[PDB]
């Protein structure tokens, strides 16, 4: 799920990933049942972010893959406790009984909570936290446990619920309960947006459950573990430097502590945005991120095993 | 700030924090001045 | 000089940083007591309400047979 | 991501005995065990006494004093955050190399490797007892004051002329269990001697 | 002279309760004993009544319940505990059955629980002092017969520990001013491996004719964890102002018993109050803390110590903040304290009695008692601020008082503060250890001391 | 006759009460459990019980009383201990013999079999009274004599006087007959709390509470009939504090009011006051408790109780105030009984306002408070009282943000501020100059400037020089006192010699226990005189500090001399000194 | 409104202002009269109102609406209502322009308070009633000039 608050533009990257999203395999990957065949659901959306996203789909040439199932603002709101569900359906009769690869686009799940709040309300029922039904929790789950591959079948689905903090925040119970149940976690912070980032994803904030099965010597870069262990220490380390140079000046910063200041800017310029349009290839990044770790010396790189130095240093 | 106990016991903490490290300043302060205060007197 | 910027770090210490932290604090209490206590109470007061009704209800219900 | 204002937090640790707090910052560090050491605790220190008496009659003293290190580490962050270790002496200094050892070395463990996968109770004490003996004696040094300077003279003269123990001492967590006790045993007994070695050689010439 | 009815017409089962449906003439506290299909014995309370109906809060659990087999014999009764001189010396459950392989107690009464108030008119001020054997309480934050102090703990804080070194170790300072002390030890909501480090400090301490364990686990029954506390003030009571003993209770986990308090609350349908905490709970903490005082015509006294659990470490939580204006003391335990390897981490400084004074004086403990407190107070202070002060001048410009101030820190952390969990110190002793520090500074240095104290001491 | 039907903890609904009204105390139960009414619902009743309700029984009695919480009154009054619920705690002990408060006691407030002697005024067997009018007077005891007024809402011509001699409560003292219908008056009335008392005319406060402390009478004064506000929590000086007005403050009568506090602490205090005794300003010694009435209510006690105290005791002290006499009270811990009023409403579900406090509790203060003042009686013959209320607070860690703290300073007009830093730094007085206020200094000019014109002006440059001790705080803190000007040192080691000899007392020595006001005013006047005369000579100020080492001593001495020379004497030697000071002033300049 | 803290002399700058109060003159009969609610007022408060309204000599144009604290706190949320009521009729029926006063409208807000927690209605901020807007603007909400009518209030 992609954690985002209102005005930033996770519609726009949730759009990029629709017309991007790929196989990695050896880059190697017709592909028609590789197709991921996306099922986009779209509840409690402003009808400019259902053009938008209409327009891209029929401009990317998918417009005979992609199915819509739309409940607007202005439509009736009980329709969006059932339109998710629908959608998901689709998926798993598409991918299950079909053997197609699916991909689930579930966008503004807030606009979910405020159903599930309304028709609580409604039957005055015992509410939970911030009045919200308590049973909120099991509808999450069932509607996210709706997702991953099955043995039987050839088919799998993979869905990405965006969702909207209400006052930008995570203890919300909604964000909350999906932190709980979902295995990850992409987030849009509005520091990056102030400083005009197109892709605003905060790495340090990120998480996936299911990232070190993903990734491995069979399909990636050796180094892909230690590399990413490397980036994420460091910028950590370099914003607590820098929260330190904030108060006792940019003269008592150490040579380490300008090193990480340094890595700090050309991390979040160059490495984390991107082109609106324009794809970055997985050993590309792994190329970008291995010339951003290069600026600390061979000392300082502790994450990153010798093994994996020798052969990546240098380059 | 998001308001939040956590984030009212974050705040306190950093508040006692901020009071600790102004009161530690303080001392280096008034003992720097006093030896100010004595070389000026010696320059004299 | 070290006596002039330690005495402008604890200014700007005791001047800026303690009190912009307290309104923080003074904030976050607010939000939190003001706000989410008063609703608990009028969410089980609005609840204990619905109740009394359906008692009073069922009782009339009885009463007219 | 919440404190332990949480009432099923609170339940759970007025009954449950050992707690692993496991803090959020050590995981955006990227420490992979992640146990916060000042907030955890375990009321079974007390039962233990026979076993770690019988395994090793002097392994509470060096975790009490690994323990003490850890706490006066995390006191002085404050302090340092507002001064730097400019005012930082000798002490001090020795202390926070011993504790940044100790939070690399000791506490942390990779778990994916033949090093860190599955740690004895012997070479963990043994590493236990390595740091501590070394910081003992650094601190031992550093007050001797010998040479006129002692101090954190010492303390620079045992990091740059007498380091490559230091480097060992870091790179002690990757003896392979797989040799067995007998072997990564005599190891660290070797080690120990080599640190027994330096800070009295290193007090040879008064600094 | 009658047999209590035993009405069948369960007509109701939620939860802990049971609603009976025709009972003639209840009571409102009254207790009932339940005999359900399968012959098994449940006993319980009764909650609020109405029209021929009263809700039963039932021990144990309501598993098991029928609304066509379940009997419930009433007694008509409201828990008067049996009480007698001979329960000293033994382990009680939280409802007062023996469970130390003895026999049940044969009362010379049956004091009905939650006793009446002392008339105001009747107290006396607390006095006289009472050894605990521990330095850090004896020394700067004296306790007297008649006192109330709470000792502040949080979770993971070896609270039980300094428990059971109070059980252990209290006794009267009038020993050398020239045996009626007795140590009613409640404990409320223990954890199960806690539960045998009481047994085998009860069973194994050397003093048994002196404490009486009541002893009521977590996974005991709530109704039991409330009636526990109370169980142990009557019992105190008794052997107080009835029998003419000083007493001490050591009331431990309080929190528990206000979380006690909520959960049955709740269970009335009562609307919850500030903090989730019922309203009423500074009520309840009232009622079982204002038995203790001296009385005028008794020469029994009462003094409690409760041990309150502050959860999250901090103050503001409602249950520390409600007992801190009803009691008269604080002796918090410090987390770091605790960290740095100091057994009794308990924070001196932040510590302190409102009512120390009585405790200091010539007749009771001895003259240099004040001054002694006091001195080791300031020098605390002005050490912990030498050593914050050296954390940032680099202790190369501090003066020769500095170092003293820094190494008396230290020897009064390492030296005095870290009793030894055995190390029973009588207070003659503990102020000699007192005066070995001291002595370090010139004689004209300790400006707090009175004259003619300096001369009779300060030598040594 | 009302049985009950419900017992749901302190709530109980009767039934069979259709006759009672809202607000009306009831017996409960045999063991006669006394409770107030709350709901009238239908023909039942609802009622909440203030002591533990455990063991009642459906269909036990209750019983009705046809009055509101109310307070007997009348002789005997005095010297007494009672609960927060009027009931007399010695007498209680003495019957039961035991210690403990029986569950259901029924003593009555006063011994109605007591003898007092009594004697009428010169009113006729057939002439005209009405309400307030004052018929009688009693010695309840030697020199606090008591005078029996006619009780009001009570009026007509008179039937029967009873003539002078050894009577009870439970005579029939006065009788009379407004129409053809007479009735027969005892001398016990009975008056609820909640409804003040009545009044003819509410007067303008006019002449200052001498507590004998030289800071509250001089720096912050206070007027008879007005409000004051404590923060007191810690350093005893709310018992000093109390024991001052006790002993040495111009009331007729004091009516000590402890409500929710701790309970060691009230038996400290009510062990102190029997030890306390005042010598007469005629020369003989008597006990304050001849004076004084204890009203205290321990946590122990009920909570509603512990909120009807308050209303309790400010009864009292204006039914004391109905025969003229002046009387303050003394509200040991309002924040307690904010306490226990929020406890009630939280057992009532009342809705929560700011902080968790009730929405009425700063109506309920105001109420309370605005009771205190100066006031004409209510009939003849002619004669003024006051009631003073110097009800104190205790703020949560001294942050005077809290409900009860803005509300207490919103309403008091006079706060003294007592600070735990000077308590610290050994200062008896204990009273921050720099927080304390006197907003009655406006009305009380009147008398000020009776007593001596120069004496305002003298505290106007004494508040002045208050106010440049600060300024002069931190020029010495930043520069230090290099560079103060000789003026400068001269206010400032005014300033300090008016801190430290003057504005600070001394308590437990016999010659500054007690500060009378003439010698506060001939002190004021020798210190501030002096620091004129020193500054307008600027004058080297090391040169006027060692030539005036003589004069600095004499404005030491000052304030060590006892009043046992009496005024005339005093303010001869202090007229003396300021004119010996006065003179080395000018000469040597 | 005047925005004021405790113990501030707001009192006395308002008894200032209605004393001294005037048109610009840049007519006596349609003169400023001044209607002078006193919402929770002490009673030494209520005793300095009457008097200094009473020594400025313009009692034959201002009337005062006097309520003390020692009055249910009920019939204080009528006191501006019953003000400004006869505010409007001596300026839009008589002619006169009136220059209205209410003092501590904090006490007003605390009686709304108080009635709202009574009846248990929906707490807005702070625990005030959810329509506290409202009732501000039926207290507030007529200050103005009508077109027909030569008077102002």
């Amino acid at each position: 799920p992609l954690f985002s608050a209102a005005g930033l533009p996770h519609n726009e990257i949730a759009a990029q990933i629709c017309r991007q999203a790929g196989l990695v395999k050896r880059l190697e990957k017709d592909g028609e049942e590789d197709n991921f065949a996306i099922v986009f659901a779209a509840m409690g959306v402003n009808m400019e972010t259902a053009q938008f996203f209409k327009r891209d789909f029929e401009e990317n040439g998918s417009m005979e893959r992609v199915t819509l199932f739309l409940n607007l603002a202005n439509d009736p709101t009980i329709e969006r406790i059932i339109t998710p569900r629908i959608a998901l359906t689709t998926a798993e009769y598409l991918a299950y009984e079909c053997g197609k690869h699916v991909l689930v686009i579930l966008t503004d799940m807030s606009s979910y909570a405020d159903a599930l709040r309304e028709v609580s309300a409604a039957r005055e029922e015992v509410p939970g936290r911030r009045g919200y039904p308590g049973y909120m929790y099991t509808d999450l789950a069932q509607i996210y446990e709706r997702a991953g591959r099955i043995e039987g079948r050839k088919g799998s689905i993979t869905q990405i619920p965006i969702l909207t903090m209400p006052n930008d925040d995570i203890t919300h119970p909604t964000p909350d309960l999906t932190g709980y149940i979902t295995e990850g976690q992409i987030y849009i912070d509005r520091q990056l947006q102030n400083r005009q980032i197109y892709p605003p994803i905060n790495v340090l904030p990120s998480l996936s459950r299911l990232m070190k099965s993903a990734i491995g010597e069979g399909m990636t870069r050796r180094d892909h573990s230690d590399v990413s262990n490397q980036l994420y220490a460091n910028y950590a380390i370099g914003k607590d430097v820098q929260a330190m140079k904030a108060v006792v000046g940019e003269e008592a910063l150490s040579s380490e502590d300008l090193l990480y200041l340094e890595f700090l800017d050309k991390f979040e310029r160059k490495f984390v945005a991107q082109g609106a349009y324009d794809s970055r290839n997985i050993f590309q990044s792994l190329d970008l991120a291995w010339t951003l770790l290069r600026i600390f010396p061979r000392e300082l790189l502790h994450r990153i095993p010798g093994k994996t130095l020798d052969q990546y240093y240098s380059r | 700030v998001v308001p939040t106990v956590t984030m009212l016991g974050v705040m306190k903490s950093r508040l006692v924090g901020a009071t600790r490290g102004h009161a530690l300043l303080k001392k280096k302060s008034d003992a720097l001045t006093v030896q100010f205060r004595q070389i000026l007197k010696n320059i004299v | 000089l070290t006596l002039d910027e330690a005495i402008k770090t604890t200014n700007r210490r005791v001047n800026a940083l303690e009190n912009v932290v307290k309104p923080r604090l003074e904030n976050t209490i607010t939000y939190i007591k003001g706000e989410l206590d008063e609703l608990e109470r009028e969410d089980f007061f609005r609840l204990k309400k619905i109740q009394g009704y359906k008692k009073r209800e069922i009782e009339r219900q009885l009463a007219s047979s | 991501g919440g404190d332990f204002s949480d009432p099923v937090t609170s339940a759970t640790l007025s009954i449950v005995q050992v707690f692993w707090g496991l803090d959020k910052k050590l995981a955006q560090r990227k420490h992979f065990p992640s146990v916060n050491w000042l907030i955890s605790y375990s009321k079974y220190s007390t039962a233990l006494e026979s076993f770690y008496e019988q395994f090793d009659p002097d392994f509470i003293n060096i975790r009490t004093k690994a323990r003490e290190v850890l706490q006066r580490e995390d006191d002085l962050n404050e302090i340092v955050q507002l001064v730097g270790k400019d005012a930082l002496a000798e002490g001090d200094k020795i202390t926070l190399e011993t504790a940044k050892l100790l939070r690399e070395d000791y506490l942390a463990q990779n778990a994916f490797t033949p090093y860190d996968k599955f740690c004895p109770f012997y070479k963990s004490v043994w590493m236990m007892r390595n740091i501590i003996h070394f910081y003992n004696l650094a601190n031992q040094a550093v007050e001797k004051g010998a040479g006129m300077d002692g101090q954190k003279i010492t303390y620079t003269l045992i990091k740059h002329r007498l380091g490559d123990l230091f480097y060992r001492l870091v790179s002690q967590k990757f003896e392979d269990p797989a040799e067995g006790e007998p072997a990564l045993v005599a190891k660290f007994k070797k080690l120990h001697e080599d640190l027994t070695a330096g800070f009295r050689a290193l007090e040879d010439e008064t600094r | 002279l009658e047999v209590a009815m035993e009405y069948r017409t369960v007509t109701g089962v939620a939860g802990p309760l049971v609603i009976l449906d025709k009972v003639k003439g209840p009571k409102y506290y009254e207790i009932v004993n339940i005999r359900l299909g399968d012959g098994t014995m449940r006993r319980g309370q009764v909650l609020e009544v109405d029209g021929e109906k009263a809700v039963v809060q039932v021990f144990e659990g309501t598993s098991g319940i029928d609304n066509k087999f379940t009997t419930v014999q009433f007694t008509g009764e409201v828990l008067k505990t049996p009480v007698s001189l001979d329960m000293l010396g033994r382990i009680f459950n939280g409802s007062g059955k023996p469970i130390d392989n003895g026999p049940p107690i044969l009362p010379e009464a049956y004091l009905d629980i939650s006793g009446s108030s002392i008339n105001p008119s009747e107290r006396t001020y607390p006095e006289e002092m009472i050894q605990t054997g521990i330095s850090t309480i004896d020394v700067m934050n004296s306790i007297a017969r008649g006192q109330k102090i709470p000792l502040f703990s949080a979770a993971g804080l070896p609270h039980n520990e300094i428990a059971a070194q109070i059980c252990r170790q209290a006794g009267l300072v009038k020993r050398l001013e020239k045996d009626n002390f007795a140590i009613v030890f409640a404990a409320m909501g223990v954890n199960m491996e806690t539960a045998q480090f009481f047994k085998r400090d009860f069973e194994e301490n050397g003093s048994m004719e002196r404490v009486t364990l009541f002893l009521n686990l977590a996974n005991d029954p709530t109704i039991e964890r409330i009636i526990t506390p109370r169980i142990a003030l009557t019992t105190a009571e008794y052997l107080a102002y009835e029998c003419g003993k000083h007493v001490l209770v050591i009331l431990t986990d309080m929190s528990s018993y206000a979380d006690a308090l909520r959960e049955v609350s709740a269970a009335r349908e009562e609307v919850p109050g500030r903090r989730g905490y019922p309203g009423y709970m500074y009520t309840d903490l009232a009622q079982i803390y204002e038995r203790a005082g001296r009385i005028e015509g008794r020469k029994g006294s009462i003094t409690q110590i409760p041990i309150l659990t502050m959860p999250n470490d901090d103050i503001t939580h409602p249950t520390p903040d409600l007992t801190g204006y009803i009691t008269e003391g604080q002796i918090y335990i410090d987390r770091q304290l605790q960290n740095r390897q100091i057994y009794p981490p308990i924070n001196v400084l932040p510590s302190l009695s409102r009512l120390m004074k009585s405790a200091i004086g010539e007749g009771m403990t001895r003259r240099d008692h004040s001054d002694v407190s006091n001195q080791l107070y300031a020098n605390y202070a002005i050490g912990k601020d030498v050593q914050a002060m050296k954390a940032v001048v680099g202790e190369e410009a501090l003066s020769s008082e500095d170092l003293l101030y820094l190494e008396f820190l230290d020897k009064f952390e390492r030296k005095f503060v870290a009793q030894g969990a055995y190390d029973s110190r009588n207070i003659f002793q503990s102020l000699d250890l007192a005066w070995t520090l001291l002595r370090i500074f010139p004689r004209e240095l300790l400006h707090r001391i009175p004259g003619k104290t300096l001369d009779q001491y300060y030598s040594r | 006759y009302g049985y009950v039907r419900k017992v749901s903890g302190p709530v109980v609904i009767a039934d069979g009460m259709n006759g009672a009204a809202m607000y009306e105390l009831v017996r409960v139960g045999h063991d006669n459990l006394i409770g107030e009414i709350i709901r009238l619902e239908g023909d039942s009743a609802t009622i909440q019980v203030y002591e533990e309700t455990a063991g009642l029984m459906v269909n036990d009695p209750v019983l009705r009383t046809h009055k509101p919480l109310s307070v007997e009154l009348g002789p005997g009054i005095l010297g007494n201990i009672f609960d927060g619920i009027q009931r007399p705690l010695k007498t209680i002990a003495i019957r039961s013999g035991d210690v403990y408060i029986p569950r259901g006691v029924s003593v009555p407030a006063l011994d109605k079999d007591t003898l007092w002697e009594f004697q009428p005024k010169k009113i006729g067997e057939g002439d005209l009274l009405t309400g307030g009018d004052l018929y009688a007077t009693v010695f309840e005891n030697s020199l606090m004599q008591h005078h029996v007024a006619l009780p009001p809402d009570a009026m007509g011509k008179v039937t029967y006087v009873a003539p002078a001699g050894q009577y009870s409560l439970k005579d029939t003292v006065l009788e009379l007959e407004f129409q053809g219908v007479k009735k027969s008056f005892t001398m016990l009335q009975a008056w609820p709390v909640r409804t003040p008392r009545p009044v003819s005319s509410k007067l303008a406060a006019d002449t200052p509470l001498l507590t004998g402390q030289r800071v509250l009478d001089a720096l912050f004064p206070s007027v008879l009939g007005g409000t004051c506000a404590i923060p007191g929590a810690f350093g005893c000086g709310k018992t000093v504090i109390s024991q001052a007005l006790s002993k040495y403050s111009n009331s007729d009568t004091v009516v000590y009011v402890g409500c929710g506090e701790r309970g060691n602490e009230m038996a400290e205090v009510l062990m102190d006051f029997p030890q306390l005794t005042m010598t007469l300003p005629d020369g003989r010694e008597e006990s304050v408790m001849k004076r004084t009435t204890l009203v205290a209510n321990t946590s122990n006690m009920p909570v509603a109780a512990r909120e009807a105290s308050i209303y309790t005791g400010i009864t009292i002290a204006e039914y004391f105030r109905d025969m003229g006499y002046n009387v303050s009270m003394m509200a040991d811990s309002t924040s307690r009984w904010a306490e226990a009023l929020r406890e009630i409403s939280g057992r009532l579900a009342e809705m929560p306002a700011d902080s968790g406090y009730p929405a009425y509790l700063a109506a309920r203060l105001a109420s309370f408070y605005e009771r205190a003042g100066k006031v004409k009686c209510l009939g003849g013959p002619e004669r003024t009282g006051s009631v003073t209320i110097v009800g104190a607070v205790s703020p949560p860690g001294g942050d005077f943000s809290d409900p009860v703290t803005s509300a207490t300073l919103s309403i008091v007009q006079v706060f003294w501020g007592l600070d735990k830093k000077l308590a610290q730094r050994k200062h008896f007085p204990s009273v921050n100059w720099l927080i304390s206020y006197s907003k009655y200094s406006t009305a009380l000019e009147s008398f000020y400037e009776q007593f001596d014109p120069d004496f305002i002006n003298i505290r106007t440059k004494a508040r002045e020089v208050l106010q440049r001790e600060d300024d002069l705080n931190e020029i010495v803190q930043l520069v230090g006192k290099d560079a103060l000007a000789e003026g400068d040192k001269i206010t400032l080691e005014t300033a300090k010699l008016l801190r430290e000899d003057y504005l600070a007392q001394n308590a437990f020595t016999p010659y500054d226990k007690f500060c009378p006001f003439y010698k506060s005013v001939w002190m004021m006047r020798n210190i501030i005189h002096f620091y004129n005369l020193a500054n307008q000579a600027v004058i080297t100020y090391t040169l006027i500090k060692h030539r005036l080492g003589d004069l600095f001593y004499r404005l030491v001495s000052q304030k060590f001399e006892d009043p046992a020379e009496g005024e005339p004497a005093l303010v001869a030697k202090f007229k003396k000194l300021h004119e010996d000071l006065t003179a080395g002033f000018r000469a040597l300049e």
